[PDB]
């Protein structure tokens, strides 16, 4: 009852996974060898074997060995089942077509066999949590190969998807716009709620709120995992107003294709400041509406809100939350659509946010994760399809994709389908 | 697991190669005997990328050593690391190439290539999953230029989908030792533009400019030049040998670095480089590594990048460093220097970050430039070729090997076609 | 009462036997000299002599001396009766016709004389356990000579048969397809339940679950014996739901010729992971439906299940098992036939799995052996009859078989009879 | 228990044989006196395969020693192990074969074969269960080629169902010591194609190529060549002398190795072979044994397997090793080299694995190739034969022994029929 299968794809998805499973082990009190010293709260994320060993409901997939061989050697080598850490011989080379058509074509029927052996251990599986990069070759091409299979094999089950998405200025690859636009069919047709996240927005959150001047990816992944702990907390714990994984979607998603919420977390705070701020429910609610805390570089004030899920956790009371959202409804800069007069879905859970002991993010009595469907996110799509247009007007890297079995027309068919999503988010604001 | 096969041709290719094998043996902690003596498990984790395991835990490097003379094999085999290589992998003739491309390609090396290629098979069949071929040679003289491009043609026909990756020391006017250098290079560049997936263009004039204007060496030898080349050879493969925050295979470089198929003539660099007497005064950090790496004095070809625009640059960093700081500096460079990058690509910089910096420095960066300024390297060879060829000078040494005058006309034709494709995106 | 005669044929059957008898001695507390320090639990597998020496109900047969001379010299030299370790002078040369017509023709009437002297010491003999290689000359040709005799001499008695079968890619012989196809008459006409096993599937189980990177045959045989201990455990021990050797067949076998179940065991696990997994009854049940744990390289999702025997052993309760199979019935990827609405035969036995002290496979409170009749196994036959077809189209090795007294037409008559079995398993799925 | 009878013919057969008896006596721990002095029970368990027990626990090897001259018997009897053999088993003439096949087969050895064959009976009647005959000879010269194939014919007629297994050193153009070598071999191959169950084709050109390009010996003798041959002779019988994870008798090899009756001309090899000064740098392990074993420089016949396809290969491994790792490498080879194996056989590799590696190495592999490339060995002998025979040169030395010109025509006819049957499956 209430299981989730977490699939971690490419380097970004696996490294976010290595932070997710670092957190879930602390939060459920599981040792890094999978044992538990001394309630079924762990059952959403861990299968339990008769030895008293808790084994994660996770699959890790990469087309090259390097990142998963590090998971197979570091402190979590004894946590995972050895055949659900899955590797190929050959890197996807930041090429969608190697991930989808040529290299991932070989590992896919082994990836599915592990997901089948995990689902057969569930009893009322709640959904899938799929972690990936939009810019990667494995991230875009292998996730889009896998999702097409899971959407015929498990058609009813909710597919939640956490995506590291290209930034306004920060980029690691020349072909990041091509891989991202080719992914837009995956999220539109074979996903149920897709959480876009941006490296440059978290880098700015780190600078302004944690006061860390120069963060690594370990600092980003420790924020991205904290949001998924808070999405899953109602599945795992007692609360005043627990939220089911489909109850979440029935309030987030107004229309079948309008399932790209923003996400934000509050308070992001260091130990230098957490002892001087009040961190009252009013303040951490208001922090979620600041452009300063959005984890995609777009401004919510250039949009309208369709719906917000305020998922509180720790020491909060429904009195305080209603009194808080009443001030948000009073502020004329936070504008909802005319057709959503209710606006807010509230969840409240009694389990505080767990600190990772090595981390920058401080101990606090309260947190909220706000997950928010808003028209503003269409600007993060308008940025990236303008990067695509400059390169496709030259066919600037297209021979690497055509050379690995892709149809040249798929680039036009993907830029077309993105323009129809960017149309849909502009159309519903009116 | 992504094995590489490495091949050395002529004097220069065997000299930059025999130094490269001393550098990556220091990294992987391998003794001159071939025994492992390193500190760390990470040194051993990917030792298969460049070596074969043999009995007693001795490691044998996957080099093939090719020459038309015994004297460079004798100089390598007797050298600092010479005893490491497999005796069967030294493949050689007796009478040299005479600094003649046509002896390399048609006579002296056409006899020998049947004995080379069948060793390249024994090493490639011993691989678990071969990613590519890493060939060291020079485009002047006759062995590296003419036999090495014969061998590229034979391995390309046999392994069409594996990465062909070449490190190519090539002529320039102010640092020259051969009369027929322009001919040999023009006949050789005609093979590189069609067959290789990447070619790293290296110049002795630029390698001497690093030694005088950066390192302040009073008397730089070929051993000092070979050390600069081999640092960038170790650099570009780092991400299949060590773990990192951003991994980049040689293919993940090629997909990002080569916009149009033939524009793969790269131009390498390395940082930090410091004057030997000055290190204690320098702060090693990402913005100083950047202000060295992207400056015209650091690149290992004579082309000043201020005479063109970059298509793509790859910066393969090594060491414990921030992704915000790397992503900040690789943004700040191409916005503050925006007139030097092509404006039909929305981001011109690839980044990669390995967790393991070279032995004895806290960080390092290997730079790979692709730039329209590489037109100047092909132009000056093409104009030296033209001024000899209008009077048919020296052609009896090449036509004596049964080569046509039509092959010179067709090589210089294909050279101007390569110049025109870089000048088109200027 | 409840005896079994175990016949170990050729190198594979004898070496699996040297693991079976290693296990049974530990599990019943019999020393390797056959003595027992300090209930009739041993009686299924051991005759007891008045000295207090327990002698195994086993026959070991090989046409060459080398492997049985090693059994006659190693730690078990004092366990076996010296005339039930039976050897010839001449190897069968991976030639079926030497095993069946020419060399085994001499040893057979001595092999039968030992089986008669064992059966005359039984009182209600339960059946035969016959261990062999499908690819061997002694494995195929001598087992098929012996079974034809036992099926006229002991016609009522159940003949259970454990076969090491050729793989998709892994092979040790050029003529392995010829010997296997010539064996298909033996299993169809003179066997009652035939457990196919594959070297390449166990090699992958070893890599993914035991984390042993490079296993020998000792690692395989220690898994193959563990399944037969679990098939026989209800014959040997107390349980909540003990299963008779014919009760097993009445639930496994829907039709007279449809007696080729898959087998799998869970948890296969090392001491690195067994202390971190839960190994609850739900997890070890679900592990049996993963393609990752099937000991033949075929995918059960490309078939339909006809019947499953879930044979649990150790600390389990019928509550937990019913609650587990209810989740298996809920999963749409695990598809049964329309005509088997019950699907599951459950056995539950109170004796945990015995560890061999030198072994890789860890101590655990629970195990299940799942033995499973499914249409999917026809693909392991479709692989091998496509290997046969390439060689018989050339008559590629046929002179070695015709030269040793075989009719050339038996190759056509065996490929024909295999096509009628591969027809029958496709016909009943509908 | 699967006894072998071993027979030595002419100078070469007695020299590769007298070295083989030093190798398997070291394995079985037998002293040059014939007394047992070994470590292990496994050495003694199968000592009957090659030896007879005699009084005082002295072991007498089951060799028959055949020559038409006393001087090789004198050289063996006086040699390192010469005192081991039975004095009655040295069967010899006085006047030699003159390097003439017809003296061997019709005159000088036709007199002697009645005295040989009746000793082969005393050894075969002393056997408990004979598995076969293991005959060492050369196809050049006259004793091994012409008397050895007379003796094969006589033993084949008397023992039709036992394995006839021959090790056959044979001519090649660049390493030759006889003018009439092509004649003698062509007359001899005509007997081997009909009578033997296996023939292991060995060449002095390939045995010198192993000594120079692998072992790096400066001056390889016939004693060094005889050591390479006898390692593969010890290799193929290993599985009836020692225990293993996969046992393979000489018949279990033949059933897997010989698809069509006459295609039994095998081509042996051995691993590990290392340059004497390089062993400490090599890792002894199954994938390095494989990358040596399957490479064209290691095989003991001049045929490059890249000029044909294999029908079957057998790899008889020895040592403590994984069956997954053996089965992985014997798969990886024939999938990555699939153009070099026939595609009407679905698996071309037989494997066997013995638990006991040779004294002083942790693992070893004996390789047996059957390949259509063996056409080149029969072709070059057939064309040397043809160029002499068109002018009837030297035929008075053979027709003087009462041989017909028709027998030369019929031998070269049967040679081209053997070339055509290998070229048919190309
Ligand atoms: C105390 C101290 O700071 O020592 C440094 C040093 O002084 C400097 C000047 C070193 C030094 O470099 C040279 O002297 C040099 C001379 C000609 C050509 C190239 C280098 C150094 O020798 C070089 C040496 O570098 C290495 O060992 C790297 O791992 C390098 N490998 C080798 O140089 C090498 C040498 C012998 C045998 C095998 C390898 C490497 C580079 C790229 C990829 C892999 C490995 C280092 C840190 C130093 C000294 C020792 C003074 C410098 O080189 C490097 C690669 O760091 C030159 O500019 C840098 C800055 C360093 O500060
Ligand atoms: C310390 C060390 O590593 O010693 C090795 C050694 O250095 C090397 C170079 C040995 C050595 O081989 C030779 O020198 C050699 C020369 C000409 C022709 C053939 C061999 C060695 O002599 C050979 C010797 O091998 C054996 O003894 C085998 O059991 C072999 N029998 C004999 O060679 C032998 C010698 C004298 C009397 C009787 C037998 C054998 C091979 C196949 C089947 C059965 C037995 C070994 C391990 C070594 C030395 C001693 C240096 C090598 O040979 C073998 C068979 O291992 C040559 O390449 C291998 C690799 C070894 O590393
Ligand atoms: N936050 C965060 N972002 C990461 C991390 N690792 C990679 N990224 C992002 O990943 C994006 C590019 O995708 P890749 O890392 O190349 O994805 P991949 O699936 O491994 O791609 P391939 O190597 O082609 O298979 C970049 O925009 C990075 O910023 C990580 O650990 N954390
Ligand atoms: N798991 C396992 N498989 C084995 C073992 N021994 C042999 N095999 C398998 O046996 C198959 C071939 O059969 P053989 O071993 O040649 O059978 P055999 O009866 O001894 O054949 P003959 O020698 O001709 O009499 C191969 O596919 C091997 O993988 C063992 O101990 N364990
Ligand atoms: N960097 C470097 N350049 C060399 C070396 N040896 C020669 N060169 C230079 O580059 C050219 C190489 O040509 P060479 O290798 O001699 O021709 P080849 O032997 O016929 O291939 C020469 O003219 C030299 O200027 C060396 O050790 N290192
Ligand atoms: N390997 C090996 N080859 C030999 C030896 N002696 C001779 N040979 C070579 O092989 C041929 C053998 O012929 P030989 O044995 O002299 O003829 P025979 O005495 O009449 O049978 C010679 O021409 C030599 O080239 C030896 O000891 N070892
Ligand atoms: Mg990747
Ligand atoms: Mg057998």
């Amino acid at each position: 009852m209430r299981e989730c299968i977490s699939v971690h794809v490419g380097q970004a998805g696996v490294q976010i996974g290595n932070s997710c499973w670092e957190l879930y082990c602390l939060e459920h009190g599981l040792q890094p060898d999978g044992t538990m010293p001394s309630d079924s709260s762990f059952g959403t994320f861990f299968s339990e074997t008769g030895s008293g060993k808790h084994v994660p409901r996770a699959v890790f997939v990469d087309l090259e060995q390097t990142v998963i061989g590090e998971i197979r050697n570091g402190p979590y080598r004894s946590l995972f089942h050895p055949e659900q850490l899955i590797t190929g011989k050959e890197d996807a080379a930041n090429n969608y077509a190697r991930g989808h058509y040529t290299i991932g074509k070989e590992l896919i029927d082994s990836v599915l066999d592990r997901v089948r052996k995990m689902a057969d251990q569930c009893s009322g599986l709640q959904g899938f949590l799929v972690f990936h990069s939009f810019g990667g070759g494995t991230g875009s091409g292998f996730t889009s190969l896998l999702m097409e299979r899971l959407s015929v094999d498990y058609g009813k089950k909710s597919k939640l998807e956490f995506s590291v998405y290209p930034a306004p200025r920060i980029s690691t690859a020349v072909v990041e716009p091509y891989n991202s636009i080719l992914t837009t069919h995956t999220t539109l047709e074979h996903s149920d709620c897709a959480f876009m996240v941006d490296n440059e927005a978290i880098y700015d959150i780190c600078n302004r709120n944690l006061d860390i001047e120069r963060p690594s990816y370990t600092n980003l992944n420790r924020l991205i995992a904290q949001i998924v702990s808070s999405i899953t907390a109602s599945l795992r714990f007692d609360g005043a107003l627990n939220v089911d994984l489909t109850e979440f979607q029935t309030n987030l998603v107004p229309y079948p294709r309008i399932h790209f919420p923003l996400v934000t977390y509050s308070p992001i705070i260091s130990a230098e400041k957490a002892y001087h701020e009040q961190l009252s429910v009013p303040e951490i609610t208001n922090a979620c509406f600041e452009y300063s805390n959005q984890m995609v570089k777009c401004d919510p004030r250039r949009g309208k809100y369709m719906a917000c899920c305020l998922l509180y956790r720790g020491d909060v009371v429904p009195k305080d939350v209603n009194a808080a959202i009443a001030a948000i409804k009073t502020r004329r800069s936070i504008q909802f659509v005319d057709w959503c007069p209710t606006g807010f879905k509230v969840g409240i859970n009694y389990q505080p946010p767990t600190a990772v002991p090595g981390g920058d993010v401080a101990k606090v009595l309260r947190a909220v994760c706000m997950l928010s469907n808003t028209t503003a996110i269409a600007e993060a799509w308008a940025r990236l399809d303008h990067k695509f247009d400059l390169m496709y007007s030259k066919r600037a890297f297209v021979h690497w994709y055509v050379g690995e079995g892709m149809e040249e027309g798929e680039f036009s068919e993907a830029r077309e389908d993105m323009a129809a999503l960017e149309k849909d988010y502009e159309e519903v604001g009116t | 697991m992504r094995e590489i096969v490495h091949l050395q041709a002529g004097q220069c290719g065997n000299q930059i190669g025999a130094k490269f094998w001393e550098v990556i043996s220091d990294e992987h902690g391998i003794d001159p005997t071939g025994a492992y003596h390193g500190d760390s498990d990470l040194q051993l984790e990917r030792i298969n990328v460049y070596y074969n395991e043999a009995t007693g835990g001795k490691y044998v490097p996957r080099a093939v050593l090719v020459d038309l003379e015994p004297g460079t094999m004798d100089s390598v085999r007797s050298g600092p690391f010479g005893q490491i290589f497999r005796p069967d992998n030294f493949v050689f003739g007796q009478s040299g190439a005479g600094n003649n491309w046509a002896k390399g390609h048609y006579t002296e090396g056409a006899e020998l290539v049947d004995s080379v290629l069948d060793v390249v098979r024994k090493e490639a069949e011993s691989c678990d999953c071969l990613q590519g071929f890493q060939l060291t040679h020079s485009l002047g003289g006759g062995t590296g230029s003419g036999m090495g491009t014969l061998l590229i043609s034979k391995i390309r026909e046999e392994y069409p989908d594996r990465i062909m990756n070449t490190f190519s020391v090539v002529p320039s006017p102010k640092v020259s030792d051969t009369v027929v250098e322009p001919y040999n290079a023009t006949l050789s560049v005609h093979q590189l533009v069609e067959n290789t997936d990447e070619t790293y263009c290296i110049d002795n004039e630029a390698l001497y400019d690093i030694c005088f204007r950066t390192l302040k060496l009073t008397t730089p030898t070929y051993g000092d030049l070979n050390h600069l080349v081999s640092a960038t050879m170790s650099g570009v493969t780092t991400c299949l040998r060590f773990p990192g925050q951003l991994n980049a295979d040689l293919r993940k470089l090629a997909v990002n670095m080569v916009p149009f198929p033939r524009l793969h003539f790269f131009m390498p660099g390395f940082a930090p480089l410091t004057s030997r007497g000055s290190q204690q005064y320098r702060a090693l950090t990402v913005p100083e590594l950047t202000q060295q790496m992207f400056d015209a004095k650091n690149m290992m070809a004579a082309c000043d990048p201020r005479h063109g625009r970059y298509l793509t640059v790859a910066a393969i960093f090594r060491g414990r460093m921030s992704m915000k700081e790397v992503d900040e500096q690789m943004l700040n460079v191409q916005n503050k220097n925006s007139s030097y990058f092509v404006e039909w690509i929305p981001n011109n910089v690839k980044t990669a970050v390995c967790d393991i910096p070279p032995r004895g420095l806290k960080m390092s960066a290997t730079f790979i430039g692709n730039s329209t300024a590489i037109q100047e390297l092909f132009k000056r060879i093409s104009e030296q070729f033209t001024a000899m060829f209008r009077r048919k000078a020296f052609l009896h040494w090449y036509t004596g090997e049964g080569m046509d005058e039509m092959e010179f006309t067709e090589a210089e034709s294909n050279m101007n076609d390569l110049v025109s494709e870089y000048q088109q995106y200027q």
